[PDB]
């Protein structure tokens, strides 16, 4: 009786139930991610996590529609974050516009979108996250924000080094954005 | 943090 998976949402926590479309046809009902078959499951997240990682703008667009927007992996991201940390301004403000989670936190270490783009130091997209209203007293497991998350990184990038002095402009950027919230 | 190493996605 299973004819097609139509929607999903996330439940609990890392886990999908998904809305289904029965042939016999009956009504739609919502399932458990794992109470179906694994690759009716998989053809339906694979093109998601693909275009997540591609940070592929158009793809997404199209693969929104009936989908949850911020569905989660295992470990608790969403494309959110990927797109955050992949420097995608535009899937950003995509999926911000879709209605995605801003503060949402991962489950591997408490991580969120701002704490991506400045950790991979990304900071167009930095500005992009303050300036959609994203949280930026939000914690990590560490109890870190993303701004003392760059200091820390900050400190421990090799300093009279020409080698890594280009996240060196980087990393100070991002500050710069971030402290213009504080003080 | 493992020197300045970040990659909690796995995008290495
Ligand atoms: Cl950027």
């Amino acid at each position: 009786e299973v004819n097609k998976i139509i929607g999903s949402r996330t439940a609990g926590e890392g886990a999908m139930e998904y809305l289904i479309e029965w042939k016999d046809g009956h009504s739609p009902s919502w399932v458990p991610s794992s109470y179906i078959a694994a690759d009716v499951v998989s053809e339906y997240e694979t093109p998601w996590w693909t275009a997540a990682r591609k940070a592929d703008e158009q793809a997404l667009s199209q693969l929104l529609e009936d989908r949850d927007v911020d569905a989660v992996d295992e470990n608790g991201r969403t494309a959110l974050l990927f797109v955050a940390g992949l420097g995608s301004d535009k899937c950003v403000r995509l999926l911000a516009e879709a209605g995605a989670d801003l503060d949402h936190r991962d489950m591997r270490g408490g991580l969120t979108a701002l704490h991506m783009a400045a950790g991979y130091v990304r900071p167009e997209v930095v500005e992009a996250l303050v300036e959609l209203g994203a949280d930026i007293e939000v914690e990590d497991e560490r109890g870190l924000t993303a701004l003392e998350l760059a200091r820390e990184i900050l400190k421990t990038t090799p300093k009279g080094n020409p080698m890594q002095f280009g996240r060196r402009i980087g990393l100070e950027k991002v500050i710069n954005v971030l402290e213009g919230q504080v003080f | 943090y493992p020197g300045g190493s970040f990659d909690p996605l796995g995008l290495a």
